[PDB]
């Protein structure tokens, strides 16, 4: 309706798109140290049976 | 008589540089609602000003 400026709308997509990025990176550091505890049970993790 | 003619002389002058100001302020708020850094609420007040 033309009410609010541009530059408003500008900053909140791109808000939008840099709180997407941080999700991401967030995801990724759980997916990482998920690849340690693949196996379901603790006695059967690689560190222990050494 | 003779007084208020000088005073009326002097208004005249503030009230000149009281328009140009205006004109500025409304030149400025135009072309920052030109590449989207003010709303068209912010124009309509400084026409009115004006």
């Amino acid at each position: 309706a033309n009410l609010i400026g541009r530059e408003e709308l500008q900053h909140a997509r791109d808000a939008v798109t840099s709180a997407q990025a941080q999700l991401d990176v967030a995801i990724q550091q759980y997916n990482a140290n998920q690849a340690m505890i693949l196996g379901t049970k603790l006695e059967d993790q690689p560190a222990v049976q050494q | 008589s003779f007084n208020n003619i000088n005073a009326s002389i002097s208004s005249i002058n503030a009230y000149k540089q009281a328009v140009v100001s205006a004109q500025s302020s409304l030149d400025a708020m135009e072309a920052g609602y030109s590449v989207g850094t003010r709303t068209i609420v912010d124009v309509l007040d400084a026409t009115t000003t004006l």
